[PDB]
């Protein structure tokens, strides 16, 4: 069954396209505003 | 309330570049005994029968006995240098899971 190879590949798609952090890791300017946000909440969490 | 919060999306990215650096070892002579302990912490704690649970305590127990007759004759064994750096790590990363 294959089934569990393309519902995959869609879950996959999916995901890329929807979840946040892949889309954020994705983004082309990534590093950036992943440096920036470490950086801040590194500090505080309220 | 004009200030910014992180999500576990945000999270996960974090950790994920985190981790692509050098990151503590997992598949580790330690956290292979910390498996086995608690494999065996969760069979007595999950058995229903009273007897079994009673008898692994009393075995329990004379190991512990065994253990500390052999200390009494001084043999306390430290583990090493490259081990206790080792169990060090393990212990960093099991305590670091729990924020999560």
């Amino acid at each position: 069954m294959e089934e569990n190879t393309r519902q995959r590949t869609e879950n996959y798609i999916s995901a890329k396209n929807q979840h946040p952090a892949w889309i954020l890791l994705a983004t082309r300017r990534a590093p950036l505003v992943l440096s920036c946000l470490k950086t801040l909440f590194e500090k505080s969490h309220d | 309330d004009g200030r910014i919060f992180a999500t576990d999306a945000l999270e996960v990215a974090i950790t994920f570049v985190e981790s692509l650096d050098n990151r503590f070892m997992t598949s580790t002579a330690s956290r292979l005994s910390t498996v086995q302990r608690e494999i065996e912490n969760l069979e007595t704690r999950l058995n229903p029968n009273p007897a079994n649970r009673v008898a692994t305590l009393r075995r329990r127990i004379s190991e512990l006995e065994r253990e500390l007759q052999e200390a009494e004759a001084g043999h306390i064994e430290v583990l090493e240098t490259h081990q206790a750096v080792e169990h060090i790590r393990d212990v960093y990363n099991l305590a670091s899971s729990l924020r999560a």
